């Protein structure tokens, strides 16, 4: 499924779930093409004298296996750990996860006449995955398959338009599961000042409220905390953070000290 | 592959994790009687286990060894399934078959683990026939070195141990305790061996007959009166099937209580188990992994007025009989094996120094 | 980049408020997670000064909380394996830290595979229509009993240690799987011990004599079981082993506030009677029977081979 | 809602004399470490990041002693707010400062620097917070304060409390103290309002703990006629009702007079306050790291035991200590550097820094202080106090009470030491 070139290449990385363990080996079910079941191998679950059987593997979890060299009837389907010595691993976990999302939006194509039994799944997958080897980099294929469903970002979207363009996918499915992730943050303020340079500066505290209303775009200051208020920050961009920090510390670093007031973080 | 054997009569309330059989109906009442669903040597060894024909100590190991060598050294090597890895998974119906027949001695488990480890040691890169003959050479050198060289090595060492006039007892059915007896006897020695046995096997027979044909003076008493050998025993040879990793040993119904009544005098128990018998499964109680033979073999011959013929007429009476047992590691002190005379609790440290390190 | 000290100190400081977290092996999880970071920016030139840095910070981590060795055997574990890998390097610099963190990944898959192993080694003991006992609370022996609950039909009793009733909770928990357990009080550890058949226990730390160290009531349970000689199966994963001995100081046990056992509703009595309680007892090595362990079974005095391997004893004293 | 606290030093309804002259009333080392560290690790025990300790008395001393802790630096979850000796009198201008400087948003802990305890406070904190959110801020505060008997060493008659209260909705009615009363009478007008009934409870000892959300800043600065908290809450209880919670297990009490000093120093080593038990080494004092042993003794490092010195219940030593032979020491604490010579009998001695005891000396029920060359046969009796470098000699015995020192008017002693009466 997840790339129809099924039997993968020589010294690559993949992950796998282990549905059942054998008498001797541990025959694992690979998932980067539908329902085969591989194995494990002897020597390198380490690089020195470990030699044990069940303290590494669940009946149920995943891990980052590494392939050495697989052929067909030489029977060497390589599921082990060889030489991840400085090597990153979890790129393939994110490849796995994004391909699972690619499945999850396309396992339900499943149009409204409930035909779960067997619609030919390649009839809706294969033509929608076929031309997407546009560049050779497989992590580049990772960012390009992540680029595949952020549907407005490839607005050159031609080459087997299926339909008018993407009909059943773009009615709600492309649009339906954007899955944006954001964490609420609430960077505060505490500015005030006193004097007659403090009456100028309490005018300047009110226009500091005006100023973090209109200049650098902190949005929708509400009045819920009667001593001192809040300014909002939400990641659709995440680069509002350094701008808000630069301007609030420019306030504390040049604005308040010229007008002799009180403020900190 | 194979069906299972039906139950006969009733059972105790305790042992319902354990199946019971009969030898009045067996496995091959029904199945593929020209054996090609399963290899022929398997149904051979199975239905001669069902009448107890090879019920020995390491005799059972060598019986399954000849059966599996007649499996492997005529084995068709199919394509589209790999050189070394269509054997062991097709051997899963073999030992599940014999587990259905009458369950395994742990000796056969050690045989399974060794030929397992060796058929992994030859994979794909060699042609199947001379790889099969190298498997023959490996399994033959294995059983030869371990079984035979262990028997004569402990014969030389226990010949250095046992001296004149040592009146030693056996609970006798093996091919190692009577072995050590005869090839210690025939070198200028003297010791009055006594055998003990038990209902319903009534087995001391191979040992006592082989002693008398080897010319050793024998006596005889059965474990339901084992408190009459209670003072006069000088040492005791205990023939154990398996030897676990507590320090325990492992043999029949009739090494259960002679072990404790001869710990109750400081007469040093002496068990005989070679390097082949050091297992890894570790039990503690006596009903956990213990078989149960045919429960209507315990009847009486009192003219014809037997009590146990129509025992299914009335409501709640039962029968049972256990077969194997485990003794605790307090009692058992000295094992008879190769590298020395290792004691009880220090067993599995030998089992790690012949386990690929 | 030196924001590492604060969590060493937060970790020993939550080791001073009893010790966080609540359960048993999640302690091992958070400590090895905070032990794989001990060489992040913690840089050096040669292996000797790295060794002495593990010396100083490990000994202050162990002496900050001496009533728990689950951090101490792991810092001995990491110092052992790093001197092992340097010794395999020689026959100084480059390839060390990579193989270190790789070995840590190996053992951190191990310590979470533990309870699955002890759960899956748990049908080779138990029968039909007999009774069984356990004291205290550990989720390891809970995994044992829920496995055997999934496959057989037997009849548990639980006798509870009650300076604090840490045993009523499993006593209600075990009727959820439909066992029909019966709970007495700990006055009847001997009144029913004729009609027991077997008893399991969940240890906490096992010393380097094979002598365990468990909750209150286990010493009387072992030496009150051998007035029937029914065996004691101990539940004991391979991380909560200790290379320690009963002799280094006291506070081998752990003395807690004894308002667990006395109320403040008495009258005028509590001015003089000087109450005391540990939460932990000490049991002889020579009385328990076998391991249900993450290598399998072992005899209760075999343990020296494992401690020959796992801990290099010249730096067991550290 | 973040959680802070204020931490007053000392209410000057004064009971400590003359120990509050060189060292303060709050640097009172109960087991060889300052009592501020005990109450401060109560405040670090429950979770509070920032707290306010107020000082009035010789800023050089508490300044220097707060220059060598390890929460001097905010690496740990505390830094300490400390301020210096302008106009400070008692808790009155403390709360007037805390709503004039206005260092309060909501729900802070009001404790003196004189309570040591083990209540993880947050439970009734959130129950109080539920009572605020639900019912329109008519409930001012909640006090948690122990369940006990009418008979206990901590419920001595200085802070004896009876309260009358319902048990369903646990709002108090009378905070009537008992410093000398023995007939009791409750004004019956407030029982017809709750006809289903109302309990009375004497099973109480006040932990001096209670929380405060700054409504009481308003009800404290508006009403100047309340200064201490007790007439404050009685004035709350005559006009806003205040609530109650009865904790079950853990306790603390305020170490007011030396009676509570005896009871608490005999309870931390009878250990009713674990995690607090002084083997933990709360300071970075390698000159405090002590080793627990059977029946609650605590040997110090380089202890140098005297031969045959038998130990039974609840003792200590320090660092650099030399103890002599034949000591039947029970329920005591000893301090560091002590050259306590041979055949010195002790019983519940609370000995402090720098002492060198001479040979052949019973000491009994005492507590004494720095650089005291105490000498032969100084036999004492309950409630006896030596203090701060004054030297007694060949059996200048003392009776039950002993208000003595080296200062002339407070003591029973002139300029020189107590060698001759």
């Amino acid at each position: 499924r997840f790339y129809q070139h099924k039997f993968p290449e020589v010294e690559d990385v993949v992950m796998v779930n282990v549905r059942s363990i054998a008498e001797m080996g541990a025959y694992v079910s690979l998932l980067e093409y539908n329902n085969i079941e591989g194995m494990i191998l002897l020597s390198e679950l380490s690089r020195r004298r470990i030699r044990s059987i069940n303290k590494l593997i669940r009946i149920g979890r995943n891990e980052c296996v590494v392939v050495i060299r697989v052929d067909k009837e030489k029977g060497y389907i390589d599921l082990s750990k060889r030489r991840v010595s400085p090597e990153e691993a979890i790129k393939c976990e994110d490849k796995f996860t994004k391909s699972k999302t690619v499945y999850s939006i396309l396992r339900h194509v499943a149009e409204v006449l409930e035909y779960t039994k067997d619609e030919q799944l390649e009839s809706l997958f294969q033509r929608t995955a076929w031309v997407f080897d546009d560049k050779y980099k497989r992590p580049g294929y990772g960012a390009y398959d992540a680029f595949k469903h952020a549907v407005s970002d490839p607005s050159i979207l031609d080459s087997l338009d299926l339909n008018e363009d993407e009909r059943e996918v773009l009615i709600n499915n492309i649009n339906r599961r954007l899955t944006p992730q954001a964490v609420k943050i609430r960077a505060d303020i505490e500015v005030a000042c006193y004097g007659y340079e403090g009456i100028d500066a309490v005018k300047e505290a009110l226009r500091a409220g005006l100023n973090c209303s209109t200049e650098n775009m902190p949005i929708k200051i509400n009045l819920i905390a009667p001593p001192r208020y809040v300014m909002t920050t939400t990641t659709l961009e995440r680069t509002e953070g350094l701008s808000v920090l630069s301007q609030a510390m420019a306030v504390i670093k040049e604005k308040i000290e010229e007008k002799r007031g009180v403020f900190n973080v | 592959q194979v069906p299972t054997r039906k139950d006969y009569g009733s059972k105790v309330s305790l042992f319902s994790h354990l199946p019971q059989y009969s030898r009045q109906n067996s496995l091959t009442q029904f199945m593929s009687i020209p054996s090609s669903v399963i290899h022929p040597a398997m149904v051979r060894l199975g239905l001669q286990y069902s009448q107890g024909l090879v019920s020995g100590s390491n005799a059972r190991c060598i019986a399954l060894l000849r059966a599996l060598q007649q499996v492997i050294q005529d084995y068709t090597t199919p394509p589209n399934e790999e050189l070394s890895r269509d054997l062991v998974n097709k051997l899963k119906p073999y030992m599940s078959f014999l587990t259905q027949c009458r369950p395994l001695s742990a000796s056969m488990h050690n045989a399974i683990k060794f030929l397992n480890k060796e058929i992994t040691s030859v994979g794909s890169s060699k042609r199947e026939e001379e790889a099969k003959s190298e498997l023959r050479a490996a399994i033959d050198r294995y059983v030869q070195e371990k079984i035979v060289l262990a028997a004569q090595a402990i014969s030389r060492f226990a010949y250095q141990k046992i001296s004149n006039g040592d009146v030693i007892l056996v609970y006798g059915c093996s091919s190692l305790v009577s072995r050590i007896l005869q090839e210690a006897w025939t070198e200028g020695r003297r010791f009055r061996v006594v055998v003990v046995d038990s209902r319903p096997w009534l087995e001391g027979r191979h040992t006592l007959r082989s002693l008398v044909h080897a010319g050793v003076p024998a006596s005889y008493l059965l474990i339901p009166a084992a408190s009459y050998v209670l003072p006069e025993v000088s040492k005791v040879l205990l023939g154990a099937h398996a030897l676990l990793a507590n320090g325990s040993v492992m043999s029949r119904v009739g090494t259960a209580q002679l072990a404790l009544v001869a710990r109750a005098h400081n007469v040093p128990v002496l068990v005989c188990c070679e390097t082949y018998k050091f297992c890894e499964r570790v039990q503690t109680d006596a009903f956990v992994s213990n078989e149960l033979d045919d429960p209507d073999d315990l009847q009486c011959k009192r003219g014809e007025h037997v009590a146990l013929a129509n025992w299914q007429n009335h409501a709640s009476l039962r029968l049972l009989n256990l077969v194997y047992d485990v003794t605790p590691p307090e009692l058992v002190d000295l094992v008879i094996t190769e590298l020395g005379m290792i004691p009880c609790s220090s067993v599995p440290v030998v089992l790690r120094v012949k386990s690929s390190d | 980049g030196s924001e590492l000290s604060e969590r060493i100190e937060s970790f020993v400081e939550t080791l001073k408020r009893g010790g966080g977290p609540r359960s048993s092996e999640e302690m091992a999880r958070e400590t090895l997670g905070l032990l794989r970071q001990i060489i992040t920016d913690h840089r050096w030139s040669n292996a000797g000064e790295l060794m002495e840095l593990i010396r100083r910070e490990g000994r202050r981590m162990t002496a900050a909380q001496p009533s728990e060795t689950t951090v101490g055997n792991m810092v001995r574990r990491v110092l052992k394996i790093i001197r092992e890998e340097y010794g395999r390097l020689h026959g100084h610099y480059a390839q060390l830290q990579s193989n270190i963190i790789e070995a840590i990944n190996e053992l951190l898959v191990e310590l979470e595979g533990t309870m699955e192993n002890i759960a899956a080694q748990a049908l080779e003991h138990i029968h039909s229509n007999e009774v069984i006992m356990t004291i205290g609370f550990s989720r390891t022996v809970e995994a044992f009993l829920k496995e055997a609950a999934r496959k057989r039909k037997f009849h548990v009793i639980v006798a509870e240690c009650a300076p604090f009733c840490q045993g009523h909770e499993m006593a209600v928990n075990l009727s959820k799987a439909g066992i029909e357990t019966t709970v007495m009080t700990d006055a009847a550890i001997f009144a029913v011990m004729s009609r027991v058949n077997k008893v399991i226990i969940g240890t906490k730390t096992i010393l380097a004599n094979g002598a365990l160290r468990a909750v209150t009531g286990t010493h009387t349970l072992a030496l009150a079981a051998k007035h029937h000689s029914t065996p004691l199966i101990v539940c004991a994963p391979m991380f909560k082993l200790s290379p320690q001995f009963p002799n280094e100081e006291d506070s081998f046990h752990k003395f807690v506030a004894p308002e667990e056992v006395l109320p403040f509703t008495e009258g005028d009595i509590l001015e003089k009677v000087s109450v005391h309680c540990p939460v932990f007892d000490y049991v002889p090595p020579e009385l328990i029977t076998l391991f249900i362990s993450n290598i399998g079974g072992n005899a209760p005095s075999y343990i020296y081979r494992l401690m020959s391997e796992l801990y290099h004893p010249d730096d067991h004293v550290l | 809602p973040p959680l802070q606290a204020v931490l007053v030093a000392d209410s000057f309804d004064r009971r400590f004399f003359p120990i509050s002259k060189d060292q303060p009333r709050v640097l009172l080392p109960l087991a060889n470490v300052a009592l501020i560290d005990y109450t401060l690790e109560f405040l670090t025990a429950t979770g509070v990041q920032e707290t306010f300790v107020f000082c009035c008395w010789k800023a050089a001393q508490i300044k220097e002693h707060l220059l060598k802790s390890k929460w001097c630096r905010p690496t740990s979850l505390n830094v300490v707010r400390i301020i210096t000796s302008e106009l400070y009198r008692s808790l009155g201008d403390v709360l007037r400062d805390v709503d004039a400087k206005a260092l309060v948003r909501s729900d802070f802990l009001l404790v003196y620097g004189d309570v040591i305890s083990n209540i993880n406070i947050t439970r009734a904190l959130e129950e109080h917070r539920l009572r605020r959110k639900l019912e329109k801020n008519v409930s001012v505060m909640t006090m948690i304060f122990k369940e006990s008997s009418p008979s206990h060493p901590t419920r001595c008659h200085e802070d004896n409390v009876v309260v009358a209260v319902d048990s369903t909705t646990n709002r108090v009615l009378h905070f009537q103290k008992t410093q000398g009363l023995r007939r009791f009478a409750f004004p019956l007008s407030l029982f017809q309002g709750s006809s289903d009934g109302v309990e009375v409870r004497y099973d109480l000892l006040d932990c001096h703990i209670s929380i405060c959300s700054p409504q009481v800043a308003q009800l404290f600065t508006d009403n100047f006629d309340y200064q201490t908290r007790d007439d404050f809450v009685r004035g709350l209880l005559v006009n806003n009702q205040i609530h109650m919670h009865v904790t079950a297990k853990e306790y603390g009490a305020r170490v007011s007079n030396l009676h509570m000093y005896s009871a608490v120093c005999a309870d931390v080593i009878r250990r009713w306050v674990y995690p607090l038990t002084p083997e933990a080494n709360f300071t970075d004092s390698t000159t405090q790291s002590c080793t627990h042993s059977r029946h609650n003794i605590y040997r110090g490092p380089e202890v140098s035991l005297g031969h045959g010195s038998i130990l039974e219940e609840n003792v200590l030593l320090g660092s650099g200590t030399v103890i002599g032979s034949n000591c039947f020491i029970t329920n005591s604490v000893i301090g560091p550097g002590c050259h306590i010579g041979d055949n010195v009998v002790l019983d519940q001695t609370y000995l402090w820094q720098g002492v060198r005891v001479a040979a052949g000396a019973q000491i009994h029920q005492s507590l004494l202080c720095d650089n005291a060359e105490v000498k032969e046969r100084v036999t004492l009796k309950p409630r006896s106090v030596l203090t701060s470098q004054v030297v007694v000699g060949p059996n200048i015995t003392l009776p039950e009470g002993s208000v003595i020192s080296l200062h002339p008017p407070d003591a029973e002693e002139d300029e020189d030491d107590g060698e001759f009466s």
